[PDB]
């Protein structure tokens, strides 16, 4: 079901096996050290492996999570095959520890044998204005749609500004549960007959 | 505007549209403090790296990767990982490792940890195509996207941005942008600086360059050591000479 869908939940406790398989996964995790974080062990323990058989993972990282994100990506069964950077500019296309930071990194991982994707349509550099702090640039969605048009996608640790057609968005600041895909709706009621997602 | 859609529409890479893309006193201090350029032709595989003394404050490592020769001895990450870099690095010292844009972003990190560093910066060399918007890209089989940048990883053991933007060099040109030296020298990390796999074309005051394609050598270990004997042992490279 094409229009946006979402589940407010503690991603730690949701049984994601109800969601089906996805052509693309994207996560922008709250890595450990305002909002709720996950420890490194919790990050590692996420059930990312059930979300795909063949497809791509997009994993935003920063600081020391550049290394820890590579660990989770490998632990969850992916090989890192690309690394996207977003060059942060102002509205006049000028660039906003040891150096000042002008970019953010998004690791790109592959699982299995993805077929029918339009690899090589975009390049690995995004140039876009910092619209709102902590927000990823909307350009990533277009890149992912050109790469895998029409397919099912899931975002972990998203926020209401993140919901998109063809995407299911998970995060704890979303507005209740809004599911439209009949296969998903069926499995959710079965798994959660009283609509409560508990530990 | 969406510059990614634009690049799909026109072939102009998004980085083409970035604009503007007393620190002169620091530079002049760097130049006064710089040792004479020193350089040595050596096949680094067959060379006991321990013959390079004393222990270096900065190491810039630029191994010639196969991926640099798209349409053209290559070192593999297997070979690079076997370099005994921790034998020549000072207990507090810095490394700058050109990792390319593929598997090197991972194996380069294995290298840094193997030699005892932790990564504190990731410097990306972003290549514009303003002069050849049409020219496409033979993609790596595993690549998902067109690769238009290279990473230089900075590691530590014991004013500037992390971006370098220049036009993509001519095919077969393997030179890295000289801006990396400015970034490095503006850190004021000490004066013993080693460039492994440098070339005649990268020799530079304040650096010892070692690599197989140098046509001449002037390296002498004792002469080299003499530049850092007391009172000059601990200079940052950004302070006045001691009278
Ligand atoms: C309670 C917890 C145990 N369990 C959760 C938490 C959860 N969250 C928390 C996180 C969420 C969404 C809901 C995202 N977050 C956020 C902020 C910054 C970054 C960094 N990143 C770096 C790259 C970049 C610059 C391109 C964009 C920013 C990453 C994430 C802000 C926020 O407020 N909320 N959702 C379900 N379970």
């Amino acid at each position: 079901l094409f229009p946006p869908q979402w589940i407010c939940c503690d991603i730690r406790y949701l049984d994601v096996s109800i969601l089906g398989k996805f052509a693309v996964v994207m996560a922008d995790p709250p890595w450990d050290i305002p909002y709720g974080t996950l420890t490194d062990d919790e990050m590692r323990r996420l059930n990312i492996p059930v979300l795909q058989d063949d497809g791509f993972l997009f994993l935003w990282v920063t600081g020391r999570a550049m290394e820890l994100g590579r660990e989770c990506l490998n632990l969850w069964g992916y090989e890192r095959v690309d690394e996207i950077i977003w060059v942060k500019t102002n509205q006049l296309q000028r660039i906003i520890h040891w150096l000042n930071h002008g970019k953010e990194h998004c690791l790109v991982g592959v699982k299995g044998n993805p077929q029918g994707f339009n690899q090589g349509l975009d390049c690995d550099v995004i140039v876009a204005e910092v619209r709102s702090t902590s927000h990823k640039p909307d350009e990533i969605y277009g890149m992912i749609e050109r790469l895998s048009p029409g397919t099912r996608k899931i975002e972990l640790f998203g926020r209401p500004h993140n919901v998109q057609p063809n995407w299911i968005t998970l995060g704890n600041q979303l507005d209740g549960i809004h599911l439209l895909d009949p296969d998903v709706v069926a499995r959710f009621k079965q798994r959660y007959p009283d609509g409560i997602i508990s530990k | 505007n969406d510059y990614c859609q634009h690049f799909v529409d026109t072939g102009h890479r998004p980085q083409n549209f970035i604009r503007d893309v007393l620190i002169r006193l620091k530079d002049e201090l760097i130049a006064k403090s710089n040792t004479p350029p020193m350089y040595l032709q050596a096949d680094i595989e067959a060379f006991d790296i321990r013959e390079l003394t004393p222990k270096f404050d900065v190491i810039l490592l630029e191994p010639p990767l196969e991926e640099y020769y798209r349409e053209t001895k290559c070192w593999t990450w297997d070979d690079i990982m076997k370099l005994e870099i921790d034998e020549i690095a000072a207990p507090r010292s810095f490394i700058f490792l050109w990792c390319g844009s593929g598997e090197g972003l991972d194996l380069g990190r294995v290298c840094l940890r193997k030699w005892g560093y932790r990564r504190c910066e990731d410097i990306c060399w972003i290549k514009t195509n303003k002069n050849n918007p049409g020219k496409t890209k033979t993609l790596d089989p595993k690549a998902v996207f067109q690769r238009t940048k290279e990473h230089c990883l900075m590691g530590i053991k014991g004013v500037d941005i992390d971006l370098i933007i220049t036009e993509e060099p001519e095919i077969g040109n393997i030179e890295k942008p000289v801006e990396i030296f400015h970034i490095i020298e503006h850190f004021c990390l000490g004066r013993r600086r080693l460039h492994l796999f440098g070339r005649d074309s990268t020799i530079r005051p304040g650096w010892l360059t070692v690599g197989p394609t140098l046509t001449n050598s002037n390296y002498n270990a004792e002469t080299y050591a003499s530049y850092f004997s007391a009172p000059n042992s601990y200079l940052t490279g950004c302070t006045e000479e001691i009278e």
